[PDB]
């Protein structure tokens, strides 16, 4: 897209260069060794790392010397970007998924019970902590239930409206 | 009835019907009878080949002591592989690996069936007694009346000569491993002065 | 069944009678029988898998460790290979791709209906190679030349293949981490640890423990 | 006989011509796989008693089976025994198809069993055939003849794959050197 590596950029490095030079301008009228000296410069060598570990990540900058991210999964796989956006989409579908199954197995267990709207506001914390740490299956299980036809229901069962 | 251990228990899988049960199974190992069986064979195999292990071993290390033998001799049996032969060490290596094949696979079919391979393939004559175990055959095996006058007898010596042999044999192969001797040294030193030249101290010296 | 992985829980049902079964399945996958099949066949095949990777890795570090050959290490061993290979990289790959293809839509189609591959017309003529045994990923035929699925030990051999599977699998993921982790070659690693195993172990090689997430990695030290 | 003494035959390779239960794998469990196969073995047999006597025997009357058909890549013209022979290799391929596949069309197209694989009639000359007593016992001799010829065949290719020379003068070889020179010194067969 016309973007330059933010290890080379020099908008990157001016931004650096002036967020440094504010928190040193604050930084000069407390004394040595007081908290916020100590607060003012923890918080340079965060800024510092950042800028560092932003450089080394293989981010591309635009002109404006800021980070852009690369969501194609084919130019993140070829060119280096599949840490910005595919593998986090990969670790938000599977928790995601972990949530929906662990909520969905919670449902269908209270369904079974005598009282089926007591668990919905009075959490059976063992079962909902058994049920949560069996989510990390939960790809394996909902695979199968799709290929069984168990995951949904038949829609002559399922209540609809007058057409 | 004689065990490894008087007055402990017995396994109660052995009840004397082996050669040489002496009730010695502390892990268990063979319980289910076809796994005693191949333990069975296996023992006997391994037994008479360190016998023959041993006899190989310890009549080089004589005649390569006392100079009875050749230059042959004079090389320990570690190091008998450098010794130049006729042939080199890839071609022995498969003419034995294709005889052992023939004589092992007639011995396996043996094993599966007894009874199965006790003919001669090219003399229709020649035929092996018949009630034949699988680890103790007869006829040619046994050219000389041997096997009349305690048959249970000859069994037992036989399964106690083998343990000695492995025993001594995985002996000659421990002592060439930590202490680079020929087993003729090894009892040499041990002669010389034994509460200092034994298992301790040359493994404490060793360390 | 072999055990019990967790004694005094309790195990589940669907794995009382499968071989190398210790009832183990906290997260419930094998529950239906369709999937327990399915990853029966599964681990097997990983199994045997990484049974021969270990052997091709283990076995030629163990002869380079005494002496007796000096082969490539596994890791750059497709370096070495690709050079002296007649073959170049991308046939290489596309021949996989074929034979992999046929092999593993062979056996899926067993796995889908048993014995049908053994069937008249399922080959050309040579059907009788995949006869099948009838059994979830046992196939015999070709694959059993010895016939020693017919003897009585054959619920032994099963039992001894699936946990030298698992003992496998362990070590190829053991080899590929301590690479990854150490730079070093497997042997390398076990002699190092034989060395020193306070000192040498996973603690301190700097990968697995990260200093950010272990603050006092770098506080409680002399 | 018995491929392996003690072992149990397939009930289905009894009576067969040249039969010593050899099969482990089950090929020919289906008697319509086993028909085709006896054809097939047969025709591999026999092919395999040309190879080997026209391999042997060419080379008995001094004309290498692999140097053979080297005078058409590199350079030359073709020659059988010591007669100047006409033809071309281009031309040579348009006999060999016309022949082998005419016969081969004929050698299918018959609705019979017994003649795919033992012709008779215009086949047999110089009388043979009879009616029982001797063709089998040379029927026997057929298949036990054939097999050695294709295994013979085989090593001849799998021997010059590893030595690169011919099979009469590596014969010469393995009786000058028996124990310095066979398959296990050599180090394309046993590799390290
Ligand atoms: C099990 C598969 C496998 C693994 C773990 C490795 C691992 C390695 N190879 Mg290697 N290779 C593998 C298979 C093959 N390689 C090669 C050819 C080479 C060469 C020429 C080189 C390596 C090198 C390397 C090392 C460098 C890191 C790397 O390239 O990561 C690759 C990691 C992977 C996981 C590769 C992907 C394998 C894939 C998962 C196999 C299965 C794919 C199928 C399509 C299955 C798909 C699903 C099915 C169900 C449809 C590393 C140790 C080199 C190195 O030493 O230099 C730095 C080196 O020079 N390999 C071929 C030839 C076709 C293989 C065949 O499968
Ligand atoms: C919203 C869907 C979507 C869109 C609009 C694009 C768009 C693009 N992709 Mg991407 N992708 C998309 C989803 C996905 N892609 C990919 C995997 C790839 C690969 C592997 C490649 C692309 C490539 C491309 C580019 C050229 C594609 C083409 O048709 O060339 C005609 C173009 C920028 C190519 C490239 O990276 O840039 C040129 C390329 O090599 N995509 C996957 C994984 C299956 C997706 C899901
Ligand atoms: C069991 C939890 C649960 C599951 C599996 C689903 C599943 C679904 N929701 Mg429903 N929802 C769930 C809880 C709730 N939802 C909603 C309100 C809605 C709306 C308004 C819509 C959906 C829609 C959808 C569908 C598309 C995914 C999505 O839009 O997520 C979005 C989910 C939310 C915005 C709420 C999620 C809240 C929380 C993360 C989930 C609840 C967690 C449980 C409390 C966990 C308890 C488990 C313990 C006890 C073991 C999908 C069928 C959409 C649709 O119908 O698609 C076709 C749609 O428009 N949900 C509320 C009230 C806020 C919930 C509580
Ligand atoms: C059957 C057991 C046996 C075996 C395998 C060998 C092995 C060998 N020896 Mg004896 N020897 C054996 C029994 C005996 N050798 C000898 C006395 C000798 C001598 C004096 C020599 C051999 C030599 C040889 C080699 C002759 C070729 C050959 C490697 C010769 C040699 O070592 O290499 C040429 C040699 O000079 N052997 C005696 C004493 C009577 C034996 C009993
Ligand atoms: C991919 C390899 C693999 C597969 C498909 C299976 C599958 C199976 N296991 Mg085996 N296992 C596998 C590897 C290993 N297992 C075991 C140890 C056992 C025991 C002790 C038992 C089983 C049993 C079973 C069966 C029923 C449980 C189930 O539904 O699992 C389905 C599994 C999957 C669908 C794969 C899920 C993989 C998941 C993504 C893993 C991700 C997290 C991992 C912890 C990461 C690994 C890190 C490790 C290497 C440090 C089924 C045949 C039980 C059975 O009854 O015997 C047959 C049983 O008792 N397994 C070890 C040693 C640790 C392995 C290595
Ligand atoms: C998972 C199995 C496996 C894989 C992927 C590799 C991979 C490799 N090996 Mg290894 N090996 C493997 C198992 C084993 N190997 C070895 C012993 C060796 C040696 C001694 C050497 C290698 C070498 C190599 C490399 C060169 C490729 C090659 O061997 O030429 C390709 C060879 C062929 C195409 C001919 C062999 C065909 C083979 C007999 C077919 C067998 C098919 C069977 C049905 C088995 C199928 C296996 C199952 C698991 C699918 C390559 C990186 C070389 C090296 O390390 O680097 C240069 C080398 O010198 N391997 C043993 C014995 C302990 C194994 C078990
Ligand atoms: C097959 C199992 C296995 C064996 C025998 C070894 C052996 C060894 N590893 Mg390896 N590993 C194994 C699997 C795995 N390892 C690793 C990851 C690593 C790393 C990153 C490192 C080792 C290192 C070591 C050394 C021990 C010190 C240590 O840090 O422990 C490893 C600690 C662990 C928690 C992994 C243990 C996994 C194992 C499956 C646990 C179960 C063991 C069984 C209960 C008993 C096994 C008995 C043996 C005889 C089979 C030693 C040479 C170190 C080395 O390279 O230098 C000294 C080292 O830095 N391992 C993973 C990924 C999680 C495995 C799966
Ligand atoms: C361009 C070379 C080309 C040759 C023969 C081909 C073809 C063949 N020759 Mg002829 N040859 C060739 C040159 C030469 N050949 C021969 C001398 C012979 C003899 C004596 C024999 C053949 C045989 C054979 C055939 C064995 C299988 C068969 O069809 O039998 C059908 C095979 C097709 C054999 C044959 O034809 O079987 C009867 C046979 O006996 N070759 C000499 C030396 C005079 C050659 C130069
Ligand atoms: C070792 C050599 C050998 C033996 C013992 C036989 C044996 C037999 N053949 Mg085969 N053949 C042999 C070499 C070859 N045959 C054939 C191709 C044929 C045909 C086409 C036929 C025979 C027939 C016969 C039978 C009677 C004729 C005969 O040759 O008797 C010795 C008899 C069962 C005939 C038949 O099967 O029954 C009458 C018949 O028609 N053979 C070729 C290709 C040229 C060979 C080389
Ligand atoms: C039975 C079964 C059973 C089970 O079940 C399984 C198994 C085991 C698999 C199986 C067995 C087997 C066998 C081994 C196979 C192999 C074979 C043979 C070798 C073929 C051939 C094949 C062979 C034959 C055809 C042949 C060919 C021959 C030819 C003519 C040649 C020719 C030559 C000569 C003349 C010379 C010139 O100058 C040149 C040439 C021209 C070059």
């Amino acid at each position: 897209s016309g973007l330059t590596p933010c290890s080379e950029s020099k908008g990157f490095a001016k931004r650096q260069k002036n967020e440094i030079k504010a928190l040193t301008k604050r930084l000069k009228q407390y004394e040595e060794g007081s908290a916020p000296s100590l607060a003012l410069k923890a918080t340079i060598e965060r800024t510092e790392k950042r800028f560092a570990n932003y450089g080394n990540a293989g981010l591309l900058c635009g002109t404006d010397g800021l980070p852009h991210l690369i969501s194609d999964p084919g130019l993140a796989l070829r060119f280096g970007h599949a840490g910005e956006t595919l593998i986090p989409t990969v670790g938000f579908l599977y928790i995601a998924g972990w949530i929906g199954t662990a909520g969905r197995d919670y449902l269908i267990a209270s369904k079974g019970e005598a009282k089926p709207r007591e668990k919905e506001y009075i959490i059976d914390v063992p079962l909902a902590l058994k049920i949560s740490a069996q989510g990390a299956g939960w790809p394996f299980r909902v695979i199968r239930e799709l290929q069984k036809g168990t995951l949904l229901e038949k829609d002559s069962n399922i209540t609809v409206s007058p057409r | 009835r004689a065990s490894w251990l008087p007055g402990s228990e017995i396994p109660s899988y052995l009840k004397g019907e082996l050669p040489g049960d002496f009730g010695f199974d502390p892990l268990r190992l063979g319980e289910d009878p076809a796994a005693l069986k191949w333990y069975q064979q296996a023992e006997l195999q391994n037994g008479r080949w360190a016998m023959l292990a041993a006899a190989g071993i310890l009549f080089v290390d004589l005649l390569g002591h006392l100079g009875a033998g050749g230059p042959a001799a004079a090389t320990p049996w570690f190091k008998a592989s450098d010794f130049t032969y006729f042939a080199p060490t890839s071609t022995l290596f498969i003419v034995e690996l294709l005889l052992f094949a023939w004589v092992e696979v007639r011995r396996y079919q043996d094993m599966v069936k007894p009874g199965s391979t006790n003919q001669d393939p090219i003399f229709s004559q020649y035929s092996l007694p018949s009630g034949n175990e699988p680890g103790y055959p007869g006829g040619i095996f046994d050219p000389l009346g041997y096997s009349k006058g305690n048959m249970a007898e000859l069994k037992l010596k036989e399964i106690k000569n083998a343990r000695l042999a492995m025993l001594a044999v995985l002996g000659f192969f421990v002592q060439a491993k930590t202490t680079g001797k020929t087993p003729l040294d090894s009892l040499s030193s041990h002669l010389a002065d034994p509460w200092s030249n034994n298992v301790f101290g040359i493994e404490h010296a060793r360390l | 069944k072999a055990g019990n992985w967790l004694p005094g829980s309790k195990t589940p049902a669907y794995l009382e009678d499968l071989p190398g079964s210790y009832g183990f399945d906290p997260l419930k996958l094998g529950e239906d029988p369709a999937s327990l099949k399915w990853y029966v066949q599964s681990e097997l095949v990983h199994s045997r898998f990484a049974m021969a990777a270990v052997a091709g890795i283990l076995i030629p570090e163990v002869l380079k460790a005494f002496g007796a050959v000096n082969l490539p290490v596994w890791y750059e061993a497709g370096k070495y290979a690709q050079e002296s290979s007649p073959i170049p990289f991308n046939t290489l790959i596309a021949l996989e791709i074929f034979a992999f293809n046929f092999v593993e839509i062979k056996r899926w189609q067993d796995f889908k209906k048993p014995g049908s591959q053994g069937e008249e017309g399922s080959f050309v003529g040579l059907e009788g190679f995949f006869k099948g045994t009838g059994e979830n990923g046992y196939p015999g035929g070709v694959f059993d030349p010895l016939g020693l699925s017919k003897g009585p030990g054959y619920e032994a051999m099963k039992l001894r293949e699936i946990k030298n599977g698992r003992l496998a699998m362990l070590a190829f993921i053991g080899f590929a981490s301590q690479y990854l982790a150490t730079g070093k070659g497997p042997i390398e690693n076990l002699l190092d640890h034989l060395s020193n195993p306070l000192a040498n172990n996973f603690t301190t090689n700097g990968t697995s423990l990260p200093a950010q997430a272990h603050p006092l990695l770098s506080v409680l030290k002399p | 006989g018995n491929w392996l003494p003690g072992s149990d035959t397939p009930a289905y390779l009894d009576g067969l011509p040249g039969s010593f239960g050899f099969d482990p794998f089950g090929l020919g469990s289906t008697p319509a796989n086993l028909q085709r196969f006896q054809e097939a073995e047969l025709v591999h047999s026999r092919w395999a008693m040309a190879g080997v006597a026209g391999a042997l025997g060419a080379e008995l009357l001094g004309q290498d089976w692999y140097q053979a058909p080297l005078w058409a890549v590199n350079g030359g013209a073709p020659t059988y025994l010591g007669i100047p022979v006409p033809f071309n290799l281009s031309t040579l391929l348009a006999i060999e198809f016309v022949a082998i596949a005419g016969a081969e069309a004929q050698r299918n197209a018959e609705p019979d069993a017994e003649k795919r694989k033992y012709p008779g009639g215009a086949f047999d000359p110089l009388g043979f055939s009879k009616d029982s007593k001797v063709l089998e016992e040379n029927k026997l001799k057929e298949l036990k003849n054939g097999r050695l010829a294709m295994l013979a065949f085989v090593g001849f290719i799998a021997q010059h794959a590893a030595t690169g020379k011919g099979p009469l003068e590596a014969l010469k070889l393995h009786l000058a050197d028996p124990w310095g020179a066979n398959f296990a010194t050599n180090g394309v067969s046993i590799p390290y």
